[PDB]
């Protein structure tokens, strides 16, 4: 007998475990620490599983060596087969042994079916269990990622897509039907997926157009020092630039708004306004203006034509706008001659089509892949959270759109589509200001109806405790990592499912890559050793110190001056 | 038919015929019927018997070996076929005085007996200093010398394997009481029954609830009807170790 | 209880032996809260009270019988619990924009940060006095009509109003002049009536009080009624349907009678999923108080009792004091509060409970609780809890699977029982990720979503 261990009090959720012997001295390191599991029986046959919650190993001068283990049962193996829900009384004494490696197994492998299980860690007390999830019950119910910085968290969180890549049935070669999109902000998993469509600003072309009537009242609006009646040119110029590049029936034109996203010239809107400017009007109060084809007069038809630079006012005195808008046509003009909005705004944009833009969101253009990295480091931040609503939308109504044609399709092919928010509080924060309320509502509509059409996000943030709790509350599955802040840790165990044993001293506690799932996908709570991946998430950084420390550069500063000035 | 068709179907018959549950109808009694199905189908000369007299043959209080049920899943599945029916196994195994009835034969070996032994002392007792009813299993083995008998008795003692036999010394007669004694002793690993006469003289001394494991090949003892009786039938005496 | 008001739905957990029956009638004329942890069966614990509800025919027809059953089901889990009953999705439903209240109409149509006072009080306007010119009944009460009164008013009309608004013209009396095909009409209650129709030019010198004031509310208001997922409450159908057919509709008193009215609000956007509720919630106990005061002064006892079922009730009535949600949170604790004495009660199921309010969560005399996992739902439940016994409340995170505990009026001792397993569960089509990411890549079914968003 190399541990001769016994039950000496039974409590309903709790037992009191006497290890006698003790003789190993290598037992009690591996299968007799906090969270490994026992066998509380006194046959080989039917046993209770209980897990170990906190030791006491007492030494004194005379008396003989007293370890007490505190475990709490799980539930019962009766020959092989573990069955939950551990209340079954165990009447002291009983015999107690580390479990061995099969019903250790036998505690995760069973609940879930062969056919779906879906495995990306293992067990952190014992690496040879490996812990499988719901393989379905994971992805179409909302993931939670969540750890502080030095943890591994985006590890991962590229081993799981990296899994879910991998993961596909016999019959061929490769290039399964995993959809999943990638909000990376930090540009970690660009070496973490070789075979992907990386999109940064160089390469994305995000439509302006595509933008509702709110992502276009932000991005090229200023925030207080706007007034009502220059508030009111930008909308009358863009919904009817939309009106006449429709080439449809006009039933759907006269449905065109504002919040309409449909197709507009974002260069005649600054010309309707630069005109409207200028505007002179007679003696009726009437707008009287001259083209090359000849004076009209400004109503509700003709206001089409001005949208021409060459477009003369006149008349005696000063318009209704006159001067008013100056401080708008100088404003829109900042906005798309920014060669950090070209990937917004620039003359891409307007000459893309909308399924080229989704066919760049998706991977569905001619490079297909898996995985779309949307690459938005470069992307400025008061514009980073209209792109990332833009692309929300854009995912979500894609999905929506999905299971219209299943109606009268009604084929089983389908594309569900993963989207992973890193850094999720950046784009969808407790805080209920107007800069964050383009992208809350985009991540939230995911959060709330998406689940029904096939686009689900996956939340990964260091900073979980600023993540609204209508978008956080959402998600069913939680993969929690080693989250430091007492303000991050008080978030998450409120809004978690279940508790594993004690968590408040254990989520600091926890190494880098031992992560702790919790949700409807997992069978029970358990704390897990996530797969080391191969191909790591990395983001060049630079590396200050090291560059600090090197000879004082001066060739590089002319360049900078050069490049800047584009000489 | 195919294998899985009529497995359904000959367990029906028997189900209401004899109104007992699942494993007392398809692995005690269905089992039974395939051996004397084929039994007088390998008969050289009367092939054909009528089956007047057959309903009360394979309700006997044994569980014959079915060596088709042997070559088919294995010894694996088998072993623990037979592990689940009748020897269901509870989270607290009550005190209670379990005789394990074992055939001994010339053909096993003496270290297969042990091992054996040493799995029934283990699973079946309960001799913790801090219990207040300690249990151990009865030893009962038949078929044997005395001289093979022996040996296997002195080679467990050697073992630090402690038992009483109802024989404290040399000469004595049988007292009956030291194997009760011996049941409630925490430093008396189990029993020696050494023969047949030995077993009905304990029965008697003997008022807590008592239950027969009886693990033969060829020869099985007649047992008192009201005892709650397992009589398997295995190959082996190593299949035994997988059962018990 | 007594033999004639029994309810047996489940049996004791230790003691199969052991029907655990309620008083069926103070089960259900108070309210019931059903709650517990995702996984653990709570809507199967939902859709066997209920099916035992339906069941619950006394001796003598063989037709439905009085039970009336409104289910919110946002996770479309209980169209398989109950084949025979009338299901209701988006594409089913038709709500009509005109019967919701003053709240209601706003919080769908108003911007609370962009909160004019303008902007409110013109829609009040625009809608009271488009109620009164749509009704052709009795004219005793043409003038009565206020802004909360359920009477049909074209939504088409009052954008037209004030989009006109918007074009305000005025003389130097301070007073707005519009031209249409009759001649020039000056603005006043009189001629308020035509600005409803497009075909009207305003005359005038200088700006009006309105000029531009209101282009914002236009553009948002044409955001909602052509928005294509706000078909089923702001298009055609709900100009064409009525009164009648809608609470036809709602408790399933139309052609197909059923028992259980299922309302499918997966389909619903959830920024107007709180109105819809709050819309067929005060609809149904309204229809319960004219049940009630008519009977009342009538002495009849054929009744129409009804039970709604909020699965996920979190998400209507929740703890904060937000306003998006506040219309859906007075229209259940209306219900909650004064609603039994209406034969409108309440059925609280959610997996979370600890955003339900207090104010509606303590109305709840009844409570079933299945395997609660959650610390914060299990101390908001302990402190909201009926006369218990000493710990039985402790077993919450210990329950196996369809071990539940009812305490409350209608039990005689709080216990922790087995429900009846159901013989058809509640399954959601829940899309299986892991199921369609293992097949090859799909390649043909991208070309037909993306023609079909351009409406192709």
């Amino acid at each position: 007998n190399d541990i001769n261990a016994e039950v000496v009090s039974v409590s309903p959720n709790k037992l009191k475990i006497s290890v006698d012997d003790l003789e190993e001295f290598k037992i009690a390191e591996e299968k007799l620490g906090v969270g490994s599991y026992l066998r509380v029986s006194d046959n080989q046959d039917v046993a209770l599983l209980a897990i170990i919650d906190n030791f006491s190993i007492e030494v004194k001068e005379s008396q003989k060596q007293k370890y007490m283990i505190e475990a709490s049962p799980i539930g019962l193996v009766k020959n092989g087969k573990f069955y939950r829900g551990g209340d079954s009384l165990a009447l002291p004494p009983k015999k107690v042994e580390p479990a061995k490696l099969d019903e250790i197994i036998s505690i995760y492998s069973d609940s879930i079916d062969i056919n779906d299980r879906f495995t990306f860690s293992s067990l952190s007390l014992n690496t040879k269990v490996s812990v499988p999830v719901n393989g379905n019950r994971f992805f179409n119910k909302h993931i939670a990622i969540v750890g502080s910085t030095g943890s591994g968290k985006s590890h991962t969180v590229a081993k799981i897509l990296q899994k879910a890549v991998d993961e596909k049935q016999e019959g061929y070669k490769g290039l399964n039907n995993s959809h999943i999109i990638i909000f990376d902000i930090h540009s970690e998993y660009e070496n973490a997926f070789p075979n992907s469509n990386v999109l940064n600003v160089d390469t994305l072309t995000l439509p302006y157009w595509l933008l509702n009537g709110d992502e276009l009242e932000e991005l090229f609006l200023d925030t207080e020092a706007n007034d009502h009646n220059q508030r009111n040119v930008f909308r009358q110029a863009i919904t009817l630039n939309k009106k006449i590049h429709f080439q449809g029936d006009p039933a759907t034109k006269e449905i065109i708004s504002f919040h309409s996203p449909y197709y507009f010239d974002i260069n005649e809107v600054i010309n309707y306004i630069n005109n409207r400017n200028n505007e002179r009007k007679n003696k009726d109060n009437e707008h009287i203006w001259s083209d090359e084809e000849g004076n009209f007069k400004f109503d509700n038809e003709n206001a089409h034509r001005l949208f021409k630079e060459n477009v003369t006012p006149d008349g005696s005195s000063a318009g209704a706008l006159n001067g008013k808008l100056l401080n708008f046509v100088d404003r829109l003009q900042s906005k798309i001659f920014d060669k950090r909005l070209d990937f917004i705004l620039g003359e891409g944009s307007k000459s893309v089509t909308f399924k080229e833009t989704l066919e760049t969101l998706i991977s569905y253009g001619k490079d297909k892949s898996n995985i779309t990295i949307l690459d938005v480091s470069g992307v400025p931040f008061e514009v980073l959270s209209i792109c990332v609503s833009l692309i929300s939308r854009l995912i979500f109504e894609f999905g929506y759109h999905s299971k219209k044609i299943k109606r009268k399709s009604n084929e089983n092919q389908d594309i569900p589509i993963l989207i992973v928010y890193e850094e999720a509080h950046k784009y969808a924060p407790k805080s209920d200001l107007s800069k964050y309320r383009t992208s809350k509502e985009a991540i939230e509509r995911i959060a709330k109806e998406g689940r029904k059409y096939g686009v689900t996000l996956l939340l990964a943030s260091q900073r979980p405790s600023e993540i609204s709790e209508t978008i956080f509350s959402q998600c069913n599955t939680f993969i929690s990592m080693r989250l430091t802040n007492p303000d991050d840790q008080n978030y998450v165990k409120r809004l978690l499912p279940d508790t594993v044993g004690d968590i408040t001293n254990l989520l600091p506690s926890l190494k880098e890559g031992e992560a702790l799932i919790m949700g409807d996908s997992i069978s029970i709570p358990s704390i897990v050793k996530i797969e080391k991946c191969t191909i790591p998430p990395s983001s060049i950084d630079i590396k200050y110190l090291d560059e600090w420390r090197k000879e004082w550069v001066d060739s590089e500063f002319d360049k900078i001056i050069e490049q800047w000035s584009k000489s | 038919k195919s294998f899985d068709d009529q497995k359904k179907e000959t367990i029906q018959i028997i189900k209401n015929h004899f109104q007992c549950e699942d494993y007392e109808a398809e692995h005690y009694l269905y089992s039974n019927a395939f051996r004397k199905t084929y039994d007088i189908s390998c008969n050289k000369k009367d092939r054909r018997i009528k089956k007047s007299d057959f309903v009360e043959s394979i309700n006997k209080s044994k569980v014959l070996f079915n060596i088709w049920f042997y070559q088919y899943e294995g010894r694996k599945e088998y072993l623990r076929k037979l592990k689940e029916s009748f020897i269901r196994r509870s989270v607290n195994t009550s005190p209670y005085a379990r005789f394990f009835i074992l055939e001994f034969q010339d053909k096993t070996d003496i270290k297969t007996v042990k091992d054996c032994i040493y799995k029934i002392q283990s699973n079946w007792s309960n001799l913790s200093k801090r219990t207040d009813r300690p249990y151990s299993p009865f030893l009962l083995f038949h078929g044997t010398s005395d001289a093979n008998l022996y040996e296997l008795k002195n080679q467990l003692f050697n073992e630090d394997l402690i038992f009483t036999d109802g024989y404290p010394f040399k000469g004595s007669v049988f007292t009956p009481k030291m194997l009760i004694e011996g049941f409630s002793n925490k430093e008396i690993h189990f029993q020696f029954i050494n023969d047949i006469d030995d077993f009905n003289e304990t029965l008697n001394s003997i008022n807590i609830r008592k239950e027969v494991y009886q693990f033969y090949t060829e020869n099985c003892l007649d047992i008192p009807s009201q005892l709650p009786q397992v009589n398997i039938q295995v190959k082996d005496f190593a299949d035994i170790k997988e059962i018990v």
